């Protein structure tokens, strides 16, 4: 895989973008 | 991108625009899998009902682009999957493009990863939501200007899975496994949808098992965009993996 995936701005400083969590709440809602 | 928002910096740096290379003309989306393999919709390269077929040497590539951060590359090479299906209902919409050279990552230039069976199994849901990326009309029609319709910044819109009998409901079109569609239902007040340029571009979704960003979907055909009662439908990408896996096989060394 690599790094695929891991955006450097977001996932690889520990931050989250303003709409990713409204995606991860709907696998879990 | 119709009811989007304007994309942060290097919130989609697998994104890719692809261009008419002379004269300029963008032509479609499409989304960067490795430093040298970018995947889009068949239907970007080929498709005779539109008097459609480009080879290689017509295109260009656009990665990094925001609104020297950006990058521009040239093919080697266009593979589209051999049972895409023009002439009826757009039936595995997919094909790779070879760069002649491979990119260097950056800030915004970054692979996105391609699903494996546990994860596409996870998270194709009805109700799921996944992430559509593009530089397409804002809308369908234009009110005052032709560029009123037309971004200055990526687009970005989060969009439900819908359930198949919904999706196969809402068109005449026979929809396959290889297509899902996605999008808000008539009640539930929110709204959203790809949009004329935004074909070929990614349906994305982040895992919650690792939280890598995997490309579930290629934006592939609608009925207008944003209508009521109508849906976006995107190419299978899990589904058609060993067809792209062989074509990195056998032309990726
Ligand atoms: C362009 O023509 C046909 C149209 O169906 C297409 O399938 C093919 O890839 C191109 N032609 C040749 C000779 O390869
Ligand atoms: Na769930
Ligand atoms: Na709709």
């Amino acid at each position: 895989e690599a790094d695929c995936g891991l955006r450097p701005l977001f996932e690889k400083k520990s931050l989250e973008d303003k709409t990713e969590r409204e995606l991860l709440e709907s696998y879990i809602d | 991108i119709v009811e989007g928002s304007d994309a942060e910096i290097g919130m989609s740096p697998w994104q890719v625009m692809l261009f008419r290379k002379s004269p300029q003309e963008l032509l479609c989306g499409a989304s960067l899998i490795s430093d040298r393999w970018v995947l889009t919709a068949a239907h970007c390269l080929l498709y005779p009902p539109w008097d459609k077929n480009f080879t290689e040497n017509d295109l260009l590539v656009r990665i990094g682009k925001h609104s020297n951060i950006e990058k521009i590359s040239m093919l080697e090479k266009i593979y589209i999957h051999p049972r895409y299906n023009w002439r009826e209902n757009l039936d595995r919409d997919i094909a790779l493009m070879k760069l002649k050279k491979p990119v260097a990552f950056s800030d915004y230039i970054h692979p996105v990863c391609l699903p494996d069976r546990e994860t596409a199994a996870s998270l194709l849901q009805a109700g799921y939501k996944g992430r559509v990326t593009g530089w397409g009309n804002l809308r369908e029609t234009w009110t005052t200007n032709i560029n009123e319709i037309q971004p200055s910044v990526l687009q970005v819109v989060n969009l439900p899975i819908v359930e198949r009998p919904v999706c196969k409901d809402s068109t005449r079109i026979r929809i396959t496994d290889n297509m899902f569609c996605a999008g808000y239902k008539p009640d539930e007040g929110k709204r959203g949808d790809a949009c004329e340029g935004d074909s070929g571009g990614p349906f994305v979704m982040k895992s919650p098992f690792n939280n890598r960003w995997y490309q579930m979907g290629i934006v592939s055909w609608g009925e207008g965009c944003d209508r009521d009662g109508k849906y976006g439908f995107y190419t299978h990408v899990f589904r058609l993996k060993k067809w792209i896996q062989k074509v990195i096989d056998q032309f990726g060394e």
